[PDB]
């Protein structure tokens, strides 16, 4: 890219690198609570929500 | 001893509504036994319950 930019006046290249620390979590324990409901019918099939 | 008509004032009545996804059917029916309706409809359609 440095080589290119030394040889080209009206077109330039660039490169960048950025790192990531992305934390995950909500404000309280209560905000992270979660629930489900599961049925098993007599033919063995399952309905979940 | 003679027989007898049930003579419920609401006659036999139902509405069967396919959702259009995964062969899901919803059955709105005047019955005393929903689980049995679910079985005979699923069986008839060769679907899980």
């Amino acid at each position: 890219v440095e080589k290119f930019n030394a040889e080209n006046y009206w077109k330039k290249k660039g490169l960048a690198m950025v790192p990531l620390k992305f934390p995950v979590g909500l404000g309280s324990r209560a905000a992270g609570q979660a629930a489900a409901l599961v049925h098993i019918y007599l033919d063995g099939s399952v309905l979940v929500t | 001893m003679g027989g007898q008509e049930h003579f419920y004032m609401e006659t036999q009545s139902m509405l069967v509504v396919p959702k259009g996804e995964d062969q899901e059917m919803d059955v709105y029916v005047s019955t005393q036994f929903p689980k049995y309706i679910q079985d005979i409809v699923a069986s008839t359609l060769k679907l899980p319950a």
